[PDB]
């Protein structure tokens, strides 16, 4: 198996419309209600909308009923949320869900950001580890705009001891973050380490090589 | 529409002992038919989408620890968990299936209690690339303590610092239960070429004097 992923999102200017996508594998889709729940960074789960099996009852929270719309093509093992009219309120996380008892197999989520502020992508630069048992190296991902930017090091094969920190608001209003990781100092002669900073609302795909 | 309250809003209990997360609702969420309380109990972990534990008030999803365990009854319910492991660090969500809107309740924010842990301190020269760029950024990594109080500051010539830096906290850690913390401290490359001495001292639980990590320029 059972899949649920959520797609579409994206900046957005207020007053814009967006389109989600909610793609449904390892089951039997259309014996199943179907539920968008939203998340507001940092904040609750909000239930947003729901529609039974074939899309002939409808549901919706007070705060979106008028401007969303959700819909099904069964055929297609899709669930859809068309969104009107969006707000700063609206910039969330949004999940779907598979109905029975409660809320099952939540997809990971798409990131609606509802702004005017422009698209930009960050500068990388390396935290390098000093000659002065264990070593900590790392990445200064700076001055973004919008969310999310993705980290992972020597192409996922480096996973323990990772810290990749919440991206902060800075005075200007652009996001940075930095990822860290810890590694024995004797590895620091041969093994190389790099950081891999995604940032697609921009385009943005940088690596960079971490040197001591 | 229904509203669903939960107490506390945040909880600290200790690993290995039990936690009690009530869930009142502002009507019955029974249903006389099929003669089950429509609640549901989810738990999002840092980082990932939630999961749900819990169905018809106390009957737990296949898979889930029976460490975990749903009651009550009419308006008031509650979470249960017993022998607190370290992967139990999570926000606890209760929702009504009753009739939509499908509410949750706020959550419960569930922090595990563990034994004092001293950070492992490490400090970061801005690099020659950002340098170029006309500014400095100079970063103080905090990695693997408990608990969360952590008091970090910078000096500038020995001259304490103030308004320029700052900081960002990991979630706790699913299997040593610590948190992580980074101070960054900005800098133009003019006001950061006045000076030489760029240290971070950090105050903590688990160091028996504060802690200070430096470099010259």
């Amino acid at each position: 198996e059972v899949q649920l992923v959520e797609s579409g999102g994206g900046l957005v200017q207020p007053g814009g419309s967006l389109r989600l996508s909610c793609s449904a594998s390892g089951f039997s889709f259309n014996s199943f209600w179907m539920h968008w729940v939203r998340q507001v960074p940092g904040k609750g789960l909000v239930w947003i909308s729901f529609t039974n099996n074939e899309g002939t009852t409808t549901a919706y929270a007070d705060s979106v009923r008028g401007r969303f719309i959700i819909s099904r093509d069964n055929a297609k093992n899709t669930l859809y949320l068309e969104m009107n009219n969006l707000r700063g309120e609206d910039t969330a996380v949004y999940y779907c869900a598979r109905g029975d008892g409660g809320l099952d197999d939540w997809g990971q989520g798409t990131l609606v950001t509802v702004s005017s502020a422009s698209t930009k992508g960050p500068s990388v630069f390396p935290l390098a580890p000093s000659s002065k048992g264990t070593a900590a190296l790392g990445c200064l991902v700076k001055d973004y705009f919008p969310e999310p930017v993705t980290v992972s090091w020597n192409s996922g094969a480096l996973t323990s001891g990772v810290h990749t920190f919440p991206a902060v608001l800075q005075s200007s209003g652009l996001y940075s973050l930095s990822s860290v990781v810890t590694v024995p100092s004797s590895s620091l002669g041969t093994q190389t380490y790099i950081c891999n900073v995604n940032h697609k609302p921009s385009n943005t795909k940088v690596d960079k090589k971490v040197e001591p | 529409d229904i509203q669903l309250t939960q107490s506390p809003d945040s909880l600290a209990v200790s690993l290995g002992e039990r936690a009690t997360i009530n869930c009142k609702s502002s009507q019955s969420i029974f249903r006389t038919s099929r003669n089950k309380n429509l609640l549901n109990w989810y738990q999002q972990r840092p980082g990932q989408p939630p999961r749900l534990l819990i169905h018809w008030a106390s009957t737990r999803k296949s898979g889930v620890p029976d460490r975990f365990s749903g009651s009550g009854f009419g308006t008031d319910f509650t979470l249960t968990i017993t022998s607190l492991q370290a992967e139990d660090v999570a926000i606890y969500y209760c929702q009504q299936y009753f009739s939509p809107p499908y509410t949750f309740g706020q959550g419960t924010k569930l922090e595990i209690k563990r034994t004092v842990a001293a950070p492992s301190v490490f400090i970061f020269p801005p690099s020659d690339e950002q340098l170029k760029s006309g500014t400095a950024s100079v970063v103080c990594l905090l990695n693997n303590f408990y608990p969360r109080e952590a008091k970090v500051q910078w000096k500038v010539d020995n001259a304490l610092q103030s308004g320029n830096s700052q900081e960002s906290v990991t979630e706790q850690d699913s299997k040593d239960s610590t948190y992580s913390l980074s101070s960054t401290l900005t800098l133009s490359k003019a006001d950061y070429e006045k000076h030489k001495v760029y240290a971070c001292e950090v105050t903590h639980q688990g160091l028996s004097s504060p802690v200070t990590k430096s470099f010259n320029r």
